[PDB]
């Protein structure tokens, strides 16, 4: 149905991409087997290009699904300026972290690289491990490392 | 996701078996005394707010020093924080207990939760005296018997309390 | 995999609440639908292996050229795989009977279905009059309440390899 | 609104796809005890004007500052107000029982409820310990399922509104 | 979005007084026939593929231009786009049927799709007959009374007949 | 509906003369017979369901192995109709009872029974054994004469099963 609009043109690109993040698939593999970290990060990273900047955008986020559902959580990325001024109506989403973006932290860089895992490698969930969160401690302890 | 049903079937198939009599007779059982557990999950979703402001009446009168200023639940947005994190975590305890499995509270609450709390550097160990916390606060409310007919949940009872025994030793 | 207590619980958790009056609602419903349902997987396994056979000669009957010489039907190894197939969608079947949903099916066997049809030139046709030779042998094997859940499922395998 | 057929419909035209057991088996669960909803519905909808009484004066005794003059629960047409208020509230869970579902309750009452009541500076305890005595006398003037049902969606509004 | 327990409850909303005992016994009914109603769902569910296949055989016979080069289902992709909105159509109708309400059909289904044929130079007379064949087809499957308790279900055939043929009137 | 009276009508009519010695002696004996019979008869429709249910379980518990899936008596309905048919047959031999012959038993059950089990698949046996049962209590349930003739009708019975 969601390709029959766009081929009609009823929804642009990016209408059809909101369309996706919040069909069955996305949810079975992004929201439903991981935490609101992991969420959040494959939320960024797909719908964005970009790793997350900082971690005041995780509390924001985790508050506005907590308060307002995934369908809002999901708006809040599609319908952002960021992704209109990068992608806009017509353009599919790519990977721009990789090149410098203007007011990315010096982080963003390496947290997409974290995050990248190759051009096989997915973000799959049908993994041994299960989906875990990669940027848990590159976000709040951006620099330091910590042993328990 | 997963619930007492499909995991008994996903341990058949990865044997590739059909499903045991003996099993069957399981998921009947269970499917047969649910009523109680709509009722206990009911309980626990209709008395939340309650187990969350004793809970958190309890713990910040007995450990001070996250209120106190360097606290770690000093200002509002962290004593919000406290507070969401504490409905979260009961919220997918009812969740489990109506499933009869707590792989969705493992998978959704549980799986990164610890290693979140020590790079935040709050005490794990106050998390977990929070969730039993409101698990005693919770069991106060599912024994309640206004409303509901007569019965026995022993059974009920020992699954919510492993539930939040679970959430206690995987943040712990 | 999607089944009633799943969706309800995936349903309201998305929504980041609690479980309201009408997840409860359909919860209950599930929880007292499933006595017909492990009475039907209970039949379906205790016939197991004649419905199989059954389907697999209905396969033989129906298709009489595909057992000819030179190709899929010929040679003892391909029936007994033809029984193996017939004995996966039985199990899932059942399977999705117990869960009282479409979980088992929908990801065990429809997921994924078409492209290891083309990619190994088998017919979908056998599969799906084998499984309207199980939706038949229900109707005297089972009957009564019990019989429109296995025809529910029988049906979604149909309709899905179709 | 939201009914559990909303739930369903809704659901089945997000995959595109025709309703599979699941949504059947949910709007038989609805269906089956739509009779426990409504004849509640019909048992609180006779002693409506008890009920609003009852709760005005329980929110009164329960609050005395709300009472005496210089506040808002002073006041013939303040008062009026509040018969009125509770009257929609009992109309709306009336509404929530009929639909077997939280709908007409949450896109009446629910959504949209805190700022609202701000923006006019009501206390929401008020309205919670109306829905609480509404509470205490359908838990008599209601026996069984019918009590099940009314209990839980009124709490079901307290909390939306605590 | 609605059915008729929504749409009654607006129009009560509408006046504002309470629900009535008679239009609250219709819905009692409702529920009733309920049963009888999901089975019809269900038997036009069950059968969609064939009811899809047996209509376009008998539209493509009576209209062979469609088929012939030039016409509006000439190459491959336009022949699926053909069966897509025929089952689209059957879907959406069997959505209403359960819902009791033709709410779900009209206010999602039909909006802009009066006008996109014409802008597309489908011939909606065409899909008017498409439907109508459907509709045939799909009360064939429904009088059906194999693996299925009997009873009077003649309302339901009516429903179904009008949901169809106003689909037909207001995609035409 | 040849009652030893109604024979002896047939005996009489078929040549020309009246009723001798033997036929009148013969009535004789039957009216005295008629009492312990009543009596018997009445102790049985005292004794109605409890003996009827116990009967079915008998049947049960001495043919277990179609208790399983592949009983024509599997299901809530055939049981029941199993206990029903149980009562026919209890019903016939109350007739019986008060008729003093065959009467009821060999006009409509005896009457055609073979090919019927024939066609409908019913063990003979089964109903045998059921009737078995029957000899069991009223062993102790009827004394005397009365236990005599009901055993006498219930033996016939036996037979025209076997
Ligand atoms: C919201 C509900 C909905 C509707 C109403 C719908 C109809 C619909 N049909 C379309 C194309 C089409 N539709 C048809 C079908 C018609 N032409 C033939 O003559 C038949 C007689 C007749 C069918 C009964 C055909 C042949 C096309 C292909 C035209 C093209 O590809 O440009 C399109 C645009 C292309 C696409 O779907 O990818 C839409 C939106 N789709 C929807 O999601
Ligand atoms: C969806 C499942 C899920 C949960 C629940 C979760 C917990 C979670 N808690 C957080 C912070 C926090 N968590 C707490 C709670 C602690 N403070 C006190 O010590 C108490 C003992 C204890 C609570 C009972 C506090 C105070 C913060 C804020 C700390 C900060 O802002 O640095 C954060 C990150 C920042 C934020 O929320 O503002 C997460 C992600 N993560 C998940 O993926
Ligand atoms: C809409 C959501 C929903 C609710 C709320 C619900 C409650 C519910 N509880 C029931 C019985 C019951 N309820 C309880 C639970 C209580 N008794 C125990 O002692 C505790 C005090 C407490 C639980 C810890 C028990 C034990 C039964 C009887 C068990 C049975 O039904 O066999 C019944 C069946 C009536 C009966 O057999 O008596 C219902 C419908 N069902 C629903 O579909
Ligand atoms: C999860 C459940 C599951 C299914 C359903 C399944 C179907 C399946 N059937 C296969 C082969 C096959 N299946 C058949 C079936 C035919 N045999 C008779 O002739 C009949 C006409 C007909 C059956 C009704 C045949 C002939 C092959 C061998 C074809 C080949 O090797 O290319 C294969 C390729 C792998 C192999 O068996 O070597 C798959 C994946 N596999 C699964 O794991
Ligand atoms: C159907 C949707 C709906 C709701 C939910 C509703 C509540 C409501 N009551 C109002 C007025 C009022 N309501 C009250 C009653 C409160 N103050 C005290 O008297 C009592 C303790 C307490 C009741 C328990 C009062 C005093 C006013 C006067 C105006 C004001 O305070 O804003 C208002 C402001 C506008 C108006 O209606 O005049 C709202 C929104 N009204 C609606 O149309
Ligand atoms: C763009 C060009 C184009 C092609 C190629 C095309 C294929 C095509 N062939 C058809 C008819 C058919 N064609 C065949 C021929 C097959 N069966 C045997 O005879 C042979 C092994 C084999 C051909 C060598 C058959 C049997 C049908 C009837 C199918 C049916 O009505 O069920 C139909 C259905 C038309 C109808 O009757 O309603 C299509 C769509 N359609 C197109 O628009
Ligand atoms: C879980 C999903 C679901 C299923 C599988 C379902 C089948 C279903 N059909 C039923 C009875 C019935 N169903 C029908 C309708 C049929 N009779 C005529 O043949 C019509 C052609 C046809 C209408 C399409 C009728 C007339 C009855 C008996 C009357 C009654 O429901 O009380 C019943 C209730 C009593 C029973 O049969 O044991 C169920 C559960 N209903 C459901 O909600
Ligand atoms: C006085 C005249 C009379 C007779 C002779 C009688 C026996 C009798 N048994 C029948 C079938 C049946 N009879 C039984 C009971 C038997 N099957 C089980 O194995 C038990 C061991 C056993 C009970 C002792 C059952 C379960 C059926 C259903 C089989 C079918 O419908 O084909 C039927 C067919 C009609 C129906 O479906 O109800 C009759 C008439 N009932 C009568 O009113």
């Amino acid at each position: 149905t969601a390709e029959s609009q766009l081929k009609d043109g009823r929804i642009t690109v990016r209408g059809f991409i909101k369309l996706l993040a919040k069909s069955e698939v996305y949810r079975s593999r992004f929201f439903q087997k991981t935490s609101q970290n992991r969420f959040i990060e494959l939320n960024h990273k797909l719908l964005l290009g970009r790793a997350p900047y900082d971690q005041a955008e995780i509390s924001a986020h985790l508050d506005l699904w907590n308060t307002q559902g995934y369908d809002a959580e999901i708006d809040s990325y599609v319908e952002s300026e960021e992704y209109l001024e990068n992608f806009g109506e017509d353009v599919i989403p790519y990977f721009r972290g990789f090149k410098y973006q203007t007011g990315q932290s010096a982080q963003g860089f390496n947290r997409l690289l974290d995050l990248y895992g190759g051009w096989a490698g997915s973000d799959t969930d049908r993994n041994q491990s299960g989906q875990v969160a990669r940027l848990t401690n590159s976000l709040v302890r951006p620099g330091q490392v910590v042993e328990p | 996701m997963n619930d007492v049903f499909t995991r008994a079937i996903a341990q058949a198939d990865l044997k590739g078996s059909f499903l045991l009599e003996s099993d069957l007779d399981k998921l009947a059982s269970f499917a047969k005394e649910g009523v109680k557990r709509l009722d206990a999950v009911a309980a626990l979703t209709n008395n939340a707010p309650a187990i969350i402001s004793d809970a958190a009446h309890k713990l910040f009168a007995e450990q001070q020093e996250l209120i106190q200023p360097g606290g770690n639940a000093y200002p509002h947005r962290r004593m919000a924080a406290c507070l969401r994190d504490m409905e979260i975590i009961l919220r997918y305890v009812s969740y489990a207990l109506l499933a009869g499995d707590a792989s969705v509270l493992d998978d959704r609450c549980l799986n990164g939760l610890r290693e979140t709390y020590n790079a935040l550097g709050t005490p794990t160990q106050s998390v977990a005296r929070a969730v039993q916390l409101m698990k005693d606060a919770a069991m106060v409310h599912l024994k309640s018997t206004a409303n509901v007919t007569v019965g026995d949940c022993s059974s009920l009872y020992s699954e919510a309390a492993t539930y939040f025994d679970k959430a206690a030793a995987s943040i712990a | 995999s999607r089944t009633v207590i799943t969706e309800v619980i995936a349903t309201a958790d998305s929504q980041g609440r609690f479980l309201n009056s009408t997840e409860l609602q359909a919860a209950f419903g599930r929880f007292e639908r499933a006595v017909p349902a492990i009475e039907a997987a209970r039949a379906l396994t205790k016939n197991q292996d004649a419905l199989v056979k059954g389907a697999v000669q209905a396969v033989f009957k129906k298709f009489p050229y595909v057992t000819q010489p030179g190709e899929k039907g010929y040679g003892d190894s391909n029936q007994a795989k033809c029984a193996r197939d017939i004995g996966y969608y039985l199990r899932f079947i059942t399977y999705s009977l117990v869960a009282s949903g479409t979980g088992p099916l929908d990801d065990y066997v429809i997921a994924g279905l078409r492209e290891v049809n083309r990619a190994f030139n088998l017919n979908p046709l056998w599969y799906i009059e084998a499984l309207n030779y199980i939706k038949g042998e229900t109707g005297k094997l089972l009957s009564g309440q019990s019989k429109t859940e296995a025809l529910l499922y029988i049906d979604h395998a149909i309709n899905a390899l179709s």
